[PDB]
């Protein structure tokens, strides 16, 4: 088990900004927390780095202490917005940090290949973009086979064709098996490459689970477009009479509200028949679970569509 | 050892640093400018109180120039908070900064009064060599001395601030105070007393600017005139020898360097 | 040309002394006989403007009281108003009202005259070119010129060559030069005051004489000249306020700023306790001029305290004991009369006036003002200057203002 | 309608960095301009402004030319990365911009209150957060009757919520008639209301139109995610087989790549045999059909995990 | 007009300066302290005032202004600005008389309250010419401060990033404040058969520096040229800025 962190309730000034949270972590799960930019989500990772002290509690990372320097030579961390040495050269800052974790240095090399920054490599870093200087500080996270990933917004300032490529090589990462955490804020283009969610606001831990798992404690509606059907007829309206609202569709279609704890019968009610024939469904993204995740305590929507 | 995996950075970064090199080899081109208006003219107790006002004036200044965004520009810079995520401590990358900012003061006094030596072998003809080498190997380990105090002190006062453009103030007026204004407030205590102040706490004042412990050291042996010293001259009436003075050099930079890592322990 | 026994003189004692009433005389007068003559008070012998008028040729003649007006004007037949021959050895002149356009009191070659206490005003109109001297001397041993009083003559009291004599407590106002000196080697000279003068004291080529005392409120251009004067005494001159100007001729000296002490190849001579106020220029030490004892003075509020143009160093204190310098910013930790650190009174920039004076446009500059500053910091560019150690921390001459 | 580019060619020296590109922006649409950070997208957002001026053609910003001060009191715009005069307020800082663009004053304390920015005025905009400057390079660009809007990254560094919140002022922006315009890079946020994307490589401009008429152009497949599956390897051999790339996620998870007219034939093999848990069906995305149109143009794709 | 709107924040702007303000009171605390040690211990202590204000008004020029084209370029608001109801212009000229009257400003802290150690510790100082010679005072001392000011514009239209605009700007103080004039006396005492003494009143003109003490120092110019080329090196300066702006 790579981060057991149980039982922690982490103060300052008497405040609970981080109140009672027991949050486990897979040898191979991705997990994304999605707090605000306030007391939820910054505090917890900390505390798995190792350089914040948990007040009345245990944070036991990969089976051992959070500060020992046999972990950290086992763990990579990202911030969120670094501009690293400006007169230094690209290999140079990477050579600084590959003594730093003791990696051996035929491995640095190999990394600025490895993200596409050996065209850029041996140049000041002043000279960098946003990009680069996110394309470099993925590429110190990865020094020395790490086990433990702690990225917070990787993905800010670089090109989509890059950022596609990156959770590439996050996938490569979970087969080879190295638990990773997220901490973003583009919340939809994350959903598609975690295992779990970690919503957390107001200092306490929302709700955990995988998306289904979410969807299914959460009741929201979906939408199932269905075209190519049957005869335009009750078969549209007998949902209506098992508890939905059929949207008669004209070009025969049909868009089906239902409520997710039927949404499997509703397909096979279908699929089980002759006249599915290219459906679509529309799921609940993840930010309209994360809206819905204030609703149950916190915050309440805005009016005439501001902020 | 982590202490020189983190010193060797920091050598390899102050020395790409275009505003230093500027500044050292001005510190190079007045040390020989000062020993050849030197050499033309014999004198010898004129060419140590130029040449120790010379490091007065720029071995706090490259110290300065260096260490000011040492631990406030990795902080904004992001670098930092990274850094504690490695294998490493609070005490680890202070005292390494300090090394590796430490060697470059030691290698741009070593170009500066290195040549200042070969400006005088190859200029005095007939010059004790004995008598040069042992006097500018005082000037080189006491240079260092001088330049390690402000680069302890730039680390106080970039730990104690968080945000470079006020840690850039506080530097220059940290250069300011204890170079050309605390020998003016002391000026201007003597002369508005006329010297009745007191007749024994004003040579211990001396000890609380350590460029004023700087000229003491190198006016040791070659005194001369009372109108080169100026405000030094209280340093004849000091009742410690020079050993307890090289020894309250190097306890300016201990007490400002573990303050530095108390302020940095809490950062 | 009369003679004094053609007068009327009324006998008061019988030592071949006499004594003239009053009233009116005419033409000028000739003592050939030793007659100790007295005047009363309104006896104003009055000459026609033409001719020496009381010329004196005999020894020991005490001519005391008389009031002399318009004599000639001839200064090439020296038409003075009393001269005395040098067969005419210890006169003494006391107490007498002179007026004319020519020579107060001609000697030459006479030996101990006296002339004091007289009021010797001699033109109002004439340009300072014809009007005679004051009190000339010409190499005479033994004279005692005491007390008197000349306004507005030529040159004051001219002397040429004379060895031993004194000039105590003279005052010599709105004149050219106060005393003029010309090869008077063994001279000596108390307590007199010059005003308003072209050059208060002219000391040119006279050795080993004593100037002590003497005062020169707001004269012109000169405070003390002294021309190759060896072995001398400058003992307690109060030189105060020397104001710009010019003497309008410029013979043998030149227009100046206003300079109070101005040595020109003097050697060795004993420069102490004077006070030098307010001037222009404290001192003007020439480079050929060096190496003589300046000890005790008080250079205060002068615009420009010591004028040295040279790279020589000039150390200004025997015995360890200097002078008070009004601008001196020095403390006396060690209480003893003296500083503690030693005083230039130059820079380097303090020179490069004297020698470029179109720097003046850039004196203002903070260029000059740095340089004045790495001077302060960095004494090797520092040229060797005219420093004392141990200068005065207070006022040395609290007698001389009064 | 408002930008009508009838044939630009922008030089700098002899190279073209924009050939012959050809827009018409609609006086009601939301439009994404997608290109890399390259000289693609950062010059044809100028020549909308009067920034530039085009070498070879003309642009019509609604009817008039781009440098009347009467077409710039209607145009809003917000750059990416602002930072504004930090020792200014919050307040003053929109009300300098009032008076600049024209704006009555009574404006301010409204898009202030618009932007949610009302507890944090008046205060020094460096004790600002990345994400509260932009919520104020927003409100200067609704000043007036803004009838233009380029808000090149509007979303960087704002909450979740305040990102969901931001596009719902947006919609109803287009439907009074204020045609806007984004220049993002995060993919998926922008996509659900992009009304008409102008996808472009570093070039030329490679394809226009609706997300429709995209999906209808460039066929691509759909995502096939079936969560909680008994088995993960027997489940991986028969689509890899049958000519479907599929990989797995978690313990249990895949996901299909079907060509649609597998889609149907495939679905029913997962209710039938077997039972999964959830099954979420994938429209190809703007994330996914910015690799065809880079493909078609650009580069190779690149190797299996490097950026 | 727009040339004032923007010349509103510009006043805003500059005196929230942290570092401004800690010249600005050091000016006033120099100023005081001069004329304190120049009474206690008129022209001979308005030529050291104008020794200090001409260590300082460059350099509180240097301060306000040195990044006021390329500090808005990097912050990214100068490319938001274009795209309002501005020219290139009114933007420059709108920083020039907002920046200008901060130092219009700082003169009348600094030599206000100078003046006022003057007037109330002579007691007899007869202010009829101290309000014609300080008015002189006043006048130039600002004029001088908008030649620097207008110096940091074209300095900062020039570069492209704040760290080389302030390594410029210290460039532009040292040469115009102690270089020229350090190398006009080494034409001077190590030049003498090749450098002719009548051509220098000539060469004070192609300072700003030296041109503001001549202007307190009343000569062989009159009066009416110096104001005209301390006006010129103003209006030269500025149209050379607004041709450097152009061209971005
Ligand atoms: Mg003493």
């Amino acid at each position: 088990n790579a981060v057991e962190i149980q039982g922690v309730s982490q103060r300052y000034g008497s405040m609970t900004v981080l109140h009672d949270l027991n949050l486990n972590l897979g040898e191979g799960e991705v997990l994304g927390l999605f707090g605000h930019n306030g007391a939820g989500k910054t505090t917890s990772m900390k505390l798995i780095l190792g350089l914040l002290s948990p007040s009345e509690g245990q944070v036991k990372v990969l089976g051992r202490a959070p500060n020992d320097p046999q972990v950290r030579r086992q763990l990579g961390y990202l911030p969120e917005n670094v501009t690293f040495y400006p007169q230094l050269s690209g290999r140079e800052t990477l050579r600084h940090f590959a003594r730093l974790k003791g990696a051996a240095l035929t491995q640095v090399d190999e990394l600025l290949e490895q993200v596409g920054l050996a065209h850029a490599a041996d140049r000041r870093v002043k000279t960098y973009s946003k990009g680069m200087r996110q394309r470099l500080g993925l590429a110190q996270a990865l020094l020395g086979e790490p086990r433990l990933l702690l990225l917070d917004e990787p993905t800010v300032g670089l090109d989509p064709i890059a950022t596609q490529d990156l959770y590439l090589l996050i996938d490569r990462l979970r087969q080879r098996g190295t638990s990773i955490i997220l901490c973003s804020h583009v919340l939809p283009g994350v959903e598609a490459h975690i295992n779990r969610a970690a919503i957390l606001a107001k200092g306490c831990l929302q709700a955990v689970g995988s998306l289904s798992q979410l969807r299914a404690e959460a009741g929201l509606p979906v939408r199932i477009r269905a075209s190519g059907i049957s005869e335009r007829d009750s078969w549209l309206q007998r949902w209506t009479d098992a508890g939905h609202s059929a949207r008669g569709l004209s070009e025969s279609s049909i868009e089906v509200v239902a409520v997710n704890g039927h949404k499997l019968v509703l397909l096979r009610q279908l699929l089980g028949e002759g006249e599915p024939e290219d459906i679509e469904i529309h799921q609940p993204s993840l930010e309209d679970l994360y809206r819905y995740y204030m609703e149950r305590a916190g915050d309440v929507r805005a009016q005439e569509g501001r902020l | 050892n982590q202490v020189w995996n983190i010193a060797r950075k920091e050598l390899s970064d102050g020395l790409r640093n275009r505003w230093l090199l500027a500044i050292s080899l001005l510190f190079a081109v007045l040390a020989v400018g000062i020993a050849w208006l030197g050499a033309a003219a014999s004198s010898i107790p004129a060419t140590i109180a130029s040449l120790a006002s010379l490091a007065t004036f720029l071995m706090p200044l490259i110290a300065l120039l260096l260490a000011y965004d040492a631990i406030v520009g990795e902080d904004e810079g992001g670098t930092l908070m990274l850094l504690l995520t490695y294998p490493l401590g609070r005490g680890q990358i202070l005292l390494g900064k300090f090394v590796g900012h430490g060697l470059i003061l030691a290698l741009a006094v070593l170009i500066g009064f290195g040549c200042a030596a070969l400006a005088i072998a190859l200029l005095v003809e007939g010059v004790e060599l004995g008598m040069l080498f042992w006097a500018f190997g005082r000037f080189m380990i006491s240079s260092t001395l001088l330049g390690w105090v402000f680069l302890a002190f730039a680390y106080v006062l970039s730990g104690k601030v968080n945000e470079k453009s006020s840690a850039a103030g506080l530097a220059l007026g940290v250069w300011f105070l204890f170079v050309l204004v605390f020998d003016l407030v002391l000026l201007a205590l003597l002369v508005l007393s006329e010297g009745k102040f007191n007749p024994e706490l004003l040579p211990w004042l001396l000890l609380l600017n350590p460029t004023d412990i700087y000229r003491l050291i190198n006016l040791s042996g070659f005194e001369g005139s009372g109108s080169a010293m100026g405000v030094l001259s209280l340093g004849a009436d000091l009742p410690v020898p020079a050993a307890v003075l090289w020894l309250c050099l190097l306890a300016w930079i201990g007490v400002s360097l573990l303050l530095a890592y108390a302020i940095f322990r809490r950062r | 040309a009369p003679q004094s026994i053609t007068t009327l003189p009324l006998q008061p004692d019988g030592e071949n002394r006499w004594r003239l009433p009053a009233g009116e005389y005419q033409g000028q007068f000739t003592i050939e006989q030793p007659m100790q003559l007295r005047c009363e008070p309104g006896a104003v012998i009055q000459s026609q403007g033409q001719g020496s008028s009381l010329l004196i040729s005999a020894p020991d003649v005490l001519v005391e009281g008389c009031t002399l007006y318009e004599w000639g004007s001839d200064l090439t037949a020296m038409d003075s108003a009393v001269f005395i021959l040098p067969a005419a050895e210890r006169a003494q002149i006391s107490n007498n009202r002179m007026r004319g356009p020519g020579f107060g009191v001609f000697v030459d070659g006479t030996r101990d005259v006296q002339v004091i206490g007289n009021e010797i005003d001699g033109d109002a109109g004439v340009r300072s070119q014809d009007r005679g001297n004051g009190i000339h001397l010409f190499a005479v041993s033994g004279a005692r010129v005491l007390h008197n009083h000349v306004r507005n003559a030529r040159d004051g009291i001219y002397i040429d060559t004379s060895n031993g004599n004194h000039l105590e407590g003279n005052v010599i106002e709105d004149v050219r030069y106060g005393v003029h000196y010309m090869f008077a080697n063994e001279n000596s000279l108390i307590d007199n005051v010059t005003r308003r003068t072209r050059t208060g004291y002219a000391l040119m080529q006279s050795r080993k004489l004593t100037v002590t005392g003497n005062r020169s409120e707001q004269d012109q251009n000169y405070g003390i000249l002294m021309n190759y004067i060896t072995y001398s005494t400058i003992t307690g001159n109060f030189v105060s306020d020397v104001q710009r100007g010019d003497t309008g001729g410029d013979s043998m000296i030149s227009g100046g700023e206003g300079k109070a002490l101005f040595i020109y190849n003097s050697l060795f001579n004993t420069i102490e306790n004077n006070h030098f106020e307010k001037s222009s220029l404290g001192i003007h030490l020439t480079a050929g001029s060096e190496d003589n004892r300046i000890s005790g003075n008080a250079f205060v509020g002068n615009q420009q305290q010591v004028k040295y143009v040279a790279s020589r160093t000039q150390e200004w204190s025997v015995d360890g004991r200097g002078n008070y310098w009004s601008d001196y910013l020095g403390w006396d930790r060690n209480n003893d009369g003296l500083g503690d650190i030693a005083y230039e009174p130059n820079d380097n920039v303090d020179r490069l006036l004297w020698l470029y004076p179109q720097v003046r446009l850039l004196m203002n500059s903070p260029s000059i003002e740095v340089l004045r500053w790495v001077q302060r910091a960095f004494p090797v560019i520092k040229s060797p200057g005219v420093q004392d150690s141990h200068p005065l921390m207070k006022l040395p001459t609290e007698k001389l203002l009064t």
